[PDB]
């Protein structure tokens, strides 16, 4: 662990420091379940799925 | 009595996600105007002979009755 952490601390720089997490980007635009159907009828296929 | 191969695609929505009643009374006057303008000839042809025959019989009967008097 120590070797990896020191190499990482030495190497990972120049990263953008944007103070944005996933919590804000998911808090707006939530996921709502609607309930519907889509039926694709072909009839030249041997199997239905 | 059989079926045919079709190849179509359809989308649907659940019953409990859409307003039901407001569709009846939405735009009544244009529907009424369309129905009248489309079926005026059928209404005319249905109701013509009845009116003509009724008027003719009434006229004949009143003329005869008033001519039988003293
Ligand atoms: C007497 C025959 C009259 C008709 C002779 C051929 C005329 C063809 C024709 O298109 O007549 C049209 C008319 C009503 O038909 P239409 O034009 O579709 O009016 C719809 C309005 N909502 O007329 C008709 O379609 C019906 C005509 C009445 C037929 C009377 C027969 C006795
Ligand atoms: C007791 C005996 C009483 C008899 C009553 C008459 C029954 C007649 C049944 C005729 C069947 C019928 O529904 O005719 C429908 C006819 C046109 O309807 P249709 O063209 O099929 O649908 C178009 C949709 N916009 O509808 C019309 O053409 C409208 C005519 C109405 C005229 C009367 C006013």
């Amino acid at each position: 662990h120590e070797d990896i952490v020191e190499q990482v601390k030495k190497l990972f720089t120049k990263l953008s420091t944007d103070p944005t997490t996933a919590s804000q980007l998911v808090a707006k635009e939530p996921a709502i379940f609607t309930g519907s159907e889509v039926r694709m009828l072909d009839d030249e296929i041997p199997l239905a799925q | 009595k059989g079926f045919v191969p079709m190849k179509a695609v359809t989308y649907g929505l659940s019953p409990f996600q859409q307003k039901i009643m407001p569709g009846l009374w939405k735009d009544l006057p244009t529907k009424i105007h369309h129905k009248v303008s489309e079926n005026w000839i059928s209404a005319t042809l249905l109701l013509g002979p009845l009116v003509g025959v009724y008027s003719y019989v009434q006229n004949y009967q009143e003329k005869e009755k008033l001519s039988h008097r003293y």
